[PDB]
């Protein structure tokens, strides 16, 4: 298998069957078997908030090319209650309110995978029964075009094409951060400013990333 | 008379386990004045898991 | 008014004292140009220290002759005359606080009791052990009247004595 | 991580993580709500 | 059977057995058989009250804030605390402990000692009784009821008392600070849902 840092063997541990499994945990942190599959949920939450987050923000980005008057993905917060229209407590609140239902009812099917779709939730029996793995619901609402249920030699084929595109969403997610924190712009502003003059706007030029 | 294993209250006054539960590991059959041998989780002040008692003093439950 | 006391709201003596402070403190920074922190932080400390003044005074403590405000235990005084929260509500908050951590500390004893050796699980805690006993000790004056009257409260006559 | 569990475990470390969340919450009660000599608030 | 969350505990001391049982004691107050017991009624006894006395705060400033009609004198449900008229708050209130705590100890010493309150010659004329456990029967159910669909009626109780105990405790909070009478924090809230809302004042406002 094509181990990260080849060469090397995996970890004794996870040679398992993972999908997007590299043998990559050089502190360890999968030895508790239990947590393990704690792990795994927590990766694939992770790559499906962050390949909405990447998105989220490279569009608006390269909606403001053409004009069309958005924000950046940082300061569209207070553009929005900047025009408000609701309070921000109200807001705010509505979120803990229904995301922490989500999470909170995300979690006993961890916990326990027969609940959550025995019933007695509006009915909606075998929607959130779930299929069985960590981080794959499964269903009605959460699968409406009925994927994942034909061949599963094709879906094993799409569960590592999931993680292997959240792995890089987060990868990425992580530089609108640390790029905005230095050169101070947007994603698409700087996907422009590096390939304009992509020697002048290079990293070691942002006056921050190298310190003197 | 009592038998092994089975659990025990000891009413001997100088004692660390008096009136504390204890588990016979050996009855002899002889006249031993001490004869029956009890053994306790508890530690002593000396570390002293086990002693030996009078049958008047043993009492099972 | 109460024992021979003021109010310290029309107290006198507190009101040097609340007012000699902050003489003090302000021709000390004095010193301090407001371009630095120090005659910011100074600052921050005077409308600090007569926030609480304006708390005191209008919260109804007794200042004696010194101007320091006292409390009183008694509850048919406190109650009565207004202020209990002297002592009088927090002596059943504290209990509350005492007994929550002192009944969880029973239960724990309980749960690991019980076993091969508990010993090593006295000096290694399983959390979840204990926390399942952090949660189960809430509401303890309940619960502690019902091992109370129950009888599962004390160990009874088995107890070991000396002579 | 099974042992790094069972260490943190240990009667010392609990001692100190726990204290250390009472004392950080103990001392940042008195940040927002100083002084607090009488339940009168 | 429903449980509270669906994917939690069922606590091994609690079982389905009563009903309005879910599954919920986190706490874990009840654990020994005769404090499950008391709780039972001291439930019930809250849900009653809660049911009845919530509709004294609901019903009266209803009326007055859905129309002219009727108008509650005392205003909202903290505003009856003054018209008094004709006793005096020291004696009208020791008339009532006294009152009430002739019928509440027979309630106790009922539970105490399940078959009879009063057996025939003791506290003379009174006690018919017909009383089975933990619900009294007998007067207090004058139409008839349990007429087999008790567990559905017995069900139907609790579930109804359990939210009017949970209603009433916003009453007091909302009131507390918002100043107004609930059907004024209703319309408010309905009229604007967002800026009317909790946690924009006063008190997750803090943030
Ligand atoms: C969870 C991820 C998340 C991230 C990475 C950000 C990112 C940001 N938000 Mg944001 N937000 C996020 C969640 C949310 N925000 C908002 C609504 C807002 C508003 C109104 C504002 C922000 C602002 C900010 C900035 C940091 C605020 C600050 O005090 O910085 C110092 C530490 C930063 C650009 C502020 C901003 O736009 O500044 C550029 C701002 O005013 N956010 C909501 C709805 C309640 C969120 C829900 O989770
Ligand atoms: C017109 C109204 C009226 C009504 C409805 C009643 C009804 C009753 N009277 Mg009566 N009574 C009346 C007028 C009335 N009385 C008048 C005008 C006088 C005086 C001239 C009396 C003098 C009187 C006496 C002397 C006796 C009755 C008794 C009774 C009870 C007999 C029933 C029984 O044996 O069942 C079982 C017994 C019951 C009491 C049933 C319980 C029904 C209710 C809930 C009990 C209410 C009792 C009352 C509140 C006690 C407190 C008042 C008192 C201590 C001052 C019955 C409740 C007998 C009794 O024991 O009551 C005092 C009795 O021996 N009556
Ligand atoms: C979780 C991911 C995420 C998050 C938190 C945000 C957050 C935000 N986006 Mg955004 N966005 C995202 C993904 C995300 N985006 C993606 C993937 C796209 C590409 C389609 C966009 C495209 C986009 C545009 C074009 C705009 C925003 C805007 C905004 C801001 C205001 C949101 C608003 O007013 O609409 C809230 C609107 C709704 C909730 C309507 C719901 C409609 C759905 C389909 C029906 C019901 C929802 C259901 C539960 C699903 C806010 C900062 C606005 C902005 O920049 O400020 C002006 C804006 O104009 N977003
Ligand atoms: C060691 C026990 C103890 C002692 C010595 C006192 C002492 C007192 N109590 Mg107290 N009390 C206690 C325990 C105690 N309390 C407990 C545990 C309770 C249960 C809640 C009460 C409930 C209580 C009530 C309800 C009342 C008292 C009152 C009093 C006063 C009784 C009359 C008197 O002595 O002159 C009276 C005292 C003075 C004139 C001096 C006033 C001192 C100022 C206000 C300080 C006195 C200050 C009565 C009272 O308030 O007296 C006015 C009163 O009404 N107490
Ligand atoms: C949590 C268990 C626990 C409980 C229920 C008690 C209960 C009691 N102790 Mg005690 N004690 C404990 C732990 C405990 N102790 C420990 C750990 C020590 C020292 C190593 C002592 C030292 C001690 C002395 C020296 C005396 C008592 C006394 C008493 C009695 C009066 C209460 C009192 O004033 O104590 C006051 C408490 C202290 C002075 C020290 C307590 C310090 C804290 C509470 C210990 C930490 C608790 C532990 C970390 C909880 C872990 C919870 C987690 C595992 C779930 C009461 C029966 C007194 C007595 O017998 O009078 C009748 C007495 O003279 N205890
Ligand atoms: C044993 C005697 C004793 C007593 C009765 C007190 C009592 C008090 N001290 Mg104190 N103190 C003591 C010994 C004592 N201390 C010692 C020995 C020292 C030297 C180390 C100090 C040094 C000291 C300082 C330096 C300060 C205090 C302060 C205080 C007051 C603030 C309590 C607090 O944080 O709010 C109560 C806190 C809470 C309620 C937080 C708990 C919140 C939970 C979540 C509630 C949950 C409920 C469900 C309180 C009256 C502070 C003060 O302002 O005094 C005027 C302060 O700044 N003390
Ligand atoms: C003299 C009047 C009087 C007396 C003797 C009682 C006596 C009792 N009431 Mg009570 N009660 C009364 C008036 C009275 N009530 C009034 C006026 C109301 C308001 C409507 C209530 C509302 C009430 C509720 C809601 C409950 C009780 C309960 C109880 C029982 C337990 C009380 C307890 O825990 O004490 C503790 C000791 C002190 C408070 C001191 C007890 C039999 C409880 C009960 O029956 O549980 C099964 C219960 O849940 N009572
Ligand atoms: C099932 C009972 C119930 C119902 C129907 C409502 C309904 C309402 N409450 Mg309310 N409330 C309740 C219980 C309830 N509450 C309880 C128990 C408390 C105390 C914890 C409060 C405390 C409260 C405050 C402080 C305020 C409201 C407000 C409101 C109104 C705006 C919605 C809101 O902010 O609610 C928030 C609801 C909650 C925080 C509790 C969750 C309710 C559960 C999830 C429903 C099942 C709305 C009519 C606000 C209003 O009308 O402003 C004008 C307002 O200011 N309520
Ligand atoms: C989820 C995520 C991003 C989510 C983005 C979101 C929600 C978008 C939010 C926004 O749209 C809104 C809300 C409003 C917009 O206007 C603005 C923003 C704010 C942009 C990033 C995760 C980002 C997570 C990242 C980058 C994690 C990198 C972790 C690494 C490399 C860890 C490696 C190891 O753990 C292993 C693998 C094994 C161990 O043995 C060794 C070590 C090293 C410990
Ligand atoms: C009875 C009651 C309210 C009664 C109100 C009455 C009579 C109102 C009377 C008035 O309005 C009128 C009639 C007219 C007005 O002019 C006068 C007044 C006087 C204003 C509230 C109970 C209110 C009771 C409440 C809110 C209880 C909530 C309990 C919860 C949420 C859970 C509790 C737990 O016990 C469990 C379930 C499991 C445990 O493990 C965990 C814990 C937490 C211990
Ligand atoms: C994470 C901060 C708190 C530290 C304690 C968390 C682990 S809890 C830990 O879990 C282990 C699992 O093998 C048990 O062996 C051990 O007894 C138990 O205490």
């Amino acid at each position: 298998r094509p181990v990260w840092y080849p060469g090397n063997s995996p970890p004794e541990w996870l040679d398992g069957s993972l999908p997007g499994d590299y043998g990559y945990d050089p502190l360890g942190l999968a030895s508790d078997p239990e947590m393990l599959k704690w792990w795994v949920q927590a990766e694939l939450v992770h790559g499906r908030w962050a390949m909405l987050g990447t998105v989220g923000m490279i569009v608006p980005g390269v909606a403001a090319r053409a004009g069309g008057d958005f924000p950046q993905w940082y300061d569209a917060g207070k553009v929005y209650i900047e025009n408000s229209s609701i309070p921000f407590g109200a807001l705010l609140m509505t979120q803990v309110l229904m995301m922490g239902w989500s999470e909170m009812m995300r979690y006993y099917e961890f916990v326990s995978p027969g609940s959550q779709g025995t019933g007695s939730f509006m009915g909606f029996t075998e929607a959130f029964a779930g299929t069985g793995e960590n981080g794959y619901p499964g269903g009605r609402f959460f699968d409406p075009f009925g994927l994942a249920k034909g061949d599963p030699a094709k879906l094993q084929e799409y569960k590592v094409k999931e993680i292997k595109n959240g792995r890089l969403a987060m990868f990425s997610c992580l530089g609108y951060y640390a790029q905005y924190a230095a050169t101070g712009k947007g994603p698409v502003d700087n996907w422009f400013d590096h390939i304009a003059d992509p020697f002048h706007n290079t990293c070691a030029t942002n006056g921050v990333s190298v310190p003197f | 008379g009592p038998k092994r294993g089975s659990r025990v209250k000891i009413l001997r006054p100088e004692s660390y386990w008096y009136n504390r539960a204890g588990k016979v590991v050996s009855c002899d059959q002889t006249g031993i004045k001490y004869p029956v041998t009890v053994r306790f989780e508890d530690v002593n002040y000396a570390g002293v898991s086990t002693n030996n008692f009078g049958l008047q003093e043993v009492e099972e439950l | 008014d109460i024992a021979g006391l003021t109010p310290c709201s029309e107290s006198k003596a507190f009101k040097r004292r609340e007012n000699k402070e902050v003489k003090s403190l302000q021709k000390r920074m004095a010193k301090y140009e407001e371009g630095s922190a120090p005659a910011l932080a100074l600052q921050a400390t005077a409308e600090r220290t007569q926030k609480r003044f304006e708390f005191y005074g209008k919260s109804g403590l007794l200042c004696g002759n010194d101007g320091l405000p006292h409390l009183i235990a008694d509850p048919g005084l406190a109650f009565r005359y207004g202020h209990a929260g002297d002592i009088m509500i927090p002596t059943v908050l504290f209990i509350y606080m005492a007994g929550y951590t002192g009944y969880a500390g029973r239960e724990y004893l309980l749960a690991t009791r019980g076993e091969k050796k508990p010993t090593q699980k006295e000096i290694i805690i399983d959390v979840p052990l204990a926390l399942k006993c952090v949660a189960g000790s809430a509401g303890w004056p309940l619960r502690a009247f019902n091992d109370l009257r129950s009888g599962s409260l004390l160990e009874k006559e088995e107890n070991i004595t000396v002579s | 991580m099974q042992n790094l569990k069972i260490y943190l475990s240990t009667a010392p470390v609990i001692a100190f993580i726990w204290l250390s969340l009472l004392s950080s919450l103990i001392i940042e009660v008195n940040r927002f709500f100083p002084d607090p000599l009488i339940f009168a608030f | 059977r429903p449980i509270w969350l669906p994917g939690a505990d069922v606590p091994e001391w609690l079982d389905g057995t009563i009903p309005g049982d879910f599954g919920y004691d986190p706490l874990k107050l009840g654990k020994d058989p005769e404090t499950l017991k008391w709780y039972v009624q001291a439930e019930l006894v809250h849900g009653r009250f809660a049911m009845m006395g919530l509709v004294g705060m609901l019903v009266p400033e209803l009326l007055t804030n859905a129309g002219i009609g009727l108008p509650a004198k005392g205003t909202e449900w903290f505003n009856a605390g003054a018209a008094p008229m004709f006793a005096p708050t020291g004696v009208l209130f020791a008339m009532q402990f006294l009152l009430m705590g002739w019928a509440e100890i027979r309630r106790y010493q009922d539970f105490k000692n399940p078959g009879s309150v009063n057996v025939d010659p003791i506290f003379g004329g009174k006690l018919p009784d017909g009383n089975i456990p933990g619900y009294p029967g007998g007067i207090f159910d004058p139409f008839g009821f349990a007429k087999g669909d008790v567990d559905s009626l017995k069900l139907k109780e609790v579930k109804n008392g359990r939210l009017a105990m949970f209603a009433t405790l916003g009453f007091y909070c909302q009131a507390v600070v918002t100043g107004k009478g609930p059907i004024a924090c209703w319309t408010s809230h309905l009229a604007d849902p967002w800026a009317n809302n909790v946690w924009s004042i006063e008190l997750a406002k803090v943030i």
